[PDB]
C-alpha cells in the first residue's frame, strides 16, 4: 500500500522478497530438543548439519 | 509396583513385547544403559556357533500417543539369568510386573 | 418448576446435617448458653461437642 | 485375612486411624480410612485440553 | 533467610466492639499458622475479669423460683454471665446488687465499687414486677484467664460452699468471638500467597484491635525463650 | 508493539489483564446445553494453572 | 503471669531423627506452639541442594552414558536426593570424577572443605566396565521451600551451555515433624503440659537450630502483629 511505500522510502528498509516461513515450536509447550533427523532427496547436496 | 495386585501383572507385562526376556539363560556379562551383553550357558549353546547374547534396548522413542517408551536393565553385573526371564523393565512395568 | 435449582449437593450437606444432629449424652450437655457466639467458642474451644 | 495382616503389622484392624488437621492441629473426630491406593494419571493432560 | 512480612495493614472495625482486620501478604500457608495460633490464644487463654458465682438472698436452685421476678433463675444467671466488668486491683471482688421498685434491673444498679467498672450499663439484669420489687443478690467477679464452665467448678467442688451458691461458667476472656479466613493474595508477580483477614468482636471491655495486639504480644512472650 | 507486548508477557500485562477482566463477565457452557441453566455468566477471578 | 517454656534435653535417636522437648508450657499452649512449630517447619526451614548438573559428554537428560548403568535421568534423580551441609558460602562446586567397575557414591565427590556430606554411601550411579569413566560438576546452591526447574527458568539468564542441566530443588531439610503435648508436673501445679517434638531430617541441620530458626520466624512475624499501626 501507498502508506507502507512511504515507510520503505523514509527509512530505507529494503523489503526483502524471501518470506518467512521457519518452523517454530508451538505455543505452550517447552522442552529439549532429544533427535534431529535429516532426509533429502538424492540430487540434493547435503547441507553441514547432515 | 502395585501393592495390591492380581498376580496377573507378570503374564502381561511379558507377553508384551515391551521388556527384553532372556531367550536363553546365563550370566550377565555386561549390563549397560544401553545393551544387555548375556554369557549363554554351555548347555544352551549349539554345537558350532558358541558366542553370546546380546540386547539392544529402545531407549527414549516417541509412542503412537506420544509417549516415550524407554527400557531399563533391573539385571546387574554377574547376575545370572535364565529362559524366559525378564531382563530390561520397558515402560511401566518394574521387575517384570506391570506397573502403571 | 419454580423450586430452587441451587440446592446444595453432597459434601455440603453431609456438613450441615451432621453438624445438625444430636448425640443422646455428648461433652458439655445440659449447658445454658447465652447466645450462638458462646456456642461457637465452647466448641472451638473443645469444651462441648 | 486382611484383618490380620493388619494385626501382624501393628496396625488398627479396623482400617480406620485418628488424623489431625495440618492446618489447625485439631483431630478429626470419627476415625478415618487412610490407606495406600493405586493411582494411574490417565492421559487426559489438562494441558492438552486447553 | 529473608521473609515476606505484611505490608498495608487495614483494619476496618464496624460496631466499635467488632472489627475486621485484613492484612497481607505473607507467605504461603502463614495465613494459617498465624490466624490460628491467634484464635487459640484469644479464645482460650487471655486474662479477664468475669461474674463466676452469685449468691441471691433467697432462693436455693436454678429450678426454684423467687416470686415477683418474670425471669427465671436460669434467665437471671444468663443475663449475668454477659456482664463485662473490669477490676483494677483485687484480684476478686464481691458486688452486692440490691435493689427495689418495679421495672428493668440493670447492671446500672449495682453498688459502686472503686476497682470495679461496668460497660454497658443499661445492660439489663431481669425485671422486677409489680408491688413487690424487692430483688437482692451478691455477685462475685474474679480474674481468671480463658473460659471454665460451671460443671467443672461443681466436679471440682474442692471448696463445698454454703446454700445458695450458684456457679455461673466464666467468660473470662474479652472476646466473644475469633474467626479468620485466609484468601489468596500476590506481590505482583507471586500468586501463592495468602491474606488474612480476622474478624473478632469482643466484649466491650477491650477494642477488638487491643485485644488482637495483646494476644500476639503474649505469644512472642511465649517465643521469647528461643528467637534470636 | 502491544503485540510483541503481550508475547513477551512483560509484568505490564498482567495488570493490564487484571484491569480490562475487572467488571467484564463471562459465558460459561457445559457440553449437552441440554435447558437455559446449561449457559451462564460468570465474574472472572484471574487464576494460575 | 505465664510460665515461658524453655528448650530441655535434645535426645537424637540418630543422625536424622531427634526428639526436642520444651517443658514448662501453660495449659492449651502445647497445642498452639506445637502446631504453629509444626507449620514452620515443615514449610520453611533453610537447606541446601544440588541445583544443576553437568556431565562431561552428555547433552541433555534423555541421553545415555557408555558404561554407567542408568541412564542420566536416574542420575539427575538420585543427586536431587543428595544431602549436604555447607558452612561458608551460598553456592559451592562440587566435583565428582571416578573411573572403574563399581558404584559411583558420594564419598567419591572431590571433598571440598567447607562442604560436609552426611551419607557419603548415597549412590550417584553405577560404571560397569572397566574403561568407562564419569566427571561431573555438581553446583549446589542454598535456598528454601521446593523450586522447580520450570520456574528457575525466570531467572534463565544465559544458560547456554547445553551441557547444563537444571535439577529440580527441594531445598528443605526436614522431613517429618510430629508432636505430642503431655503433662509434665513441676513440683507444685496442676496445670503444666511439655512439648515433644519429634523431628525426621535428612541429618543436614541441627534439631535445636531447626527450633530456634522457626520461634524467631514465627516472633518476627508477630512482631509485625503485636503493633497494629493500622
Amino acid at each position: 500500500t501507498p502508506e507502507e511505500k512511504l515507510l520503505r522510502a523514509i527509512f530505507g528498509e529494503k523489503a526483502s522478497d524471501v518470506k518467512d516461513s521457519s518452523l517454530r515450536v508451538p505455543n505452550g509447550v517447552s522442552g529439549t530438543v532429544i533427535d534431529v533427523q535429516v532426509f533429502t532427496r538424492d540430487g540434493v547436496e547435503k547441507d553441514k548439519r547432515a | 509396583k502395585p501393592l495390591v495386585g492380581t498376580g496377573m501383572e507378570r503374564a502381561v507385562a511379558v507377553d508384551s513385547g515391551v521388556t527384553a526376556v532372556a531367550k536363553r539363560g546365563g550370566v550377565v556379562q555386561y549390563v549397560d544403559a544401553s545393551r544387555i551383553v548375556i554369557k549363554v550357558n554351555e548347555d544352551e549353546m549349539y554345537p558350532g556357533e558358541a558366542g553370546i547374547d546380546i540386547y539392544n534396548l529402545t531407549k527414549y522413542t516417541r509412542s503412537n500417543q506420544n509417549t516415550c517408551i524407554n527400557q531399563m536393565p533391573c539385571v546387574s553385573l554377574g547376575e545370572p539369568v535364565e529362559r524366559g526371564d525378564v531382563l530390561a523393565d520397558g515402560p511401566s512395568t518394574d521387575l517384570g510386573e506391570l506397573a502403571l | 418448576n419454580g423450586e430452587p435449582i441451587i440446592v446444595p449437593s453432597q459434601d455440603v450437606v453431609l456438613g450441615l446435617y451432621y453438624m445438625t444432629r444430636d448425640c443422646v449424652n455428648a461433652k458439655g450437655e445440659g449447658m445454658v448458653l447465652t447466645g450462638p457466639k458462646e456456642a461457637e467458642r465452647l466448641y472451638r474451644s473443645g469444651l462441648a461437642s | 485375612e486382611i484383618k490380620e495382616l493388619l494385626k501382624l503389622g501393628d496396625l488398627p484392624t479396623s482400617g480406620q486411624i485418628r488424623l489431625y488437621d495440618g492446618r489447625t492441629g485439631e483431630q478429626f473426630e470419627r476415625p478415618v480410612t487412610v490407606g495406600y491406593m493405586y493411582m494411574l494419571k490417565l492421559n487426559h493432560l489438562v494441558d492438552d485440553k486447553m | 533467610t529473608e521473609f515476606l512480612k505484611p505490608r498495608l495493614v487495614d483494619i476496618e472495625q464496624v460496631s466499635s466492639t467488632h472489627a475486621k482486620v485484613t492484612l497481607e501478604p505473607l507467605e504461603r500457608g502463614f495465613g494459617h499458622t498465624l490466624g490460628n495460633a491467634l484464635r487459640r490464644i484469644l479464645l482460650s487463654s487471655m486474662p479477664g475479669c468475669a461474674v463466676t458465682e452469685v449468691e441471691i438472698d433467697g432462693v436455693l436452685h436454678e429450678y426454684s423460683t423467687k416470686e415477683g421476678v418474670q425471669e427465671d433463675i436460669l434467665e437471671i444467671l444468663l443475663n449475668l454471665k454477659g456482664l463485662a466488668v473490669r477490676v483494677q486491683g483485687k484480684d476478686e471482688v464481691i458486688l452486692t446488687l440490691n435493689k427495689s421498685g418495679i421495672g428493668p434491673v440493670t447492671a446500672a444498679d449495682i453498688t459502686h465499687d472503686g476497682d470495679v467498672e461496668i460497660v454497658k450499663p443499661q445492660h439489663v439484669i431481669c425485671h422486677l414486677t409489680d408491688e413487690n420489687a424487692s430483688i437482692s443478690m451478691r455477685i462475685k467477679v474474679q480474674r481468671g484467664r480463658g473460659y471454665v464452665p460451671a460443671s467443672t467448678r461443681i466436679h471440682s467442688e474442692e471448696d463445698e460452699r454454703p446454700i445458695g451458691r450458684l456457679l455461673v461458667d466464666a467468660c473470662y476472656s474479652p472476646v466473644e468471638r475469633i474467626a479468620y479466613n485466609v484468601e489468596a493474595a500476590r506481590v505482583e508477580q507471586r500468586t501463592d500467597l495468602d491474606k488474612l483477614v480476622i474478624e473478632m468482636e469482643t466484649n466491650g471491655t477491650i477494642d477488638p484491635e487491643e485485644a488482637i495486639r495483646r494476644a500476639a504480644t503474649i505469644l512472642a512472650e511465649q517465643l521469647e525463650a528461643f528467637v534470636d | 508493539a502491544a503485540k510483541k507486548m503481550v508475547e513477551r508477557e512483560e509484568a505490564v500485562v498482567w495488570d493490564i489483564l487484571d484491569e480490562v477482566i475487572r467488571e467484564h463477565p463471562v459465558l460459561l457452557n457445559r457440553a449437552p446445553t441440554l435447558h437455559r441453566l446449561g449457559i451462564q455468566a460468570f465474574e472472572p477471578v484471574l487464576i494460575e494453572g
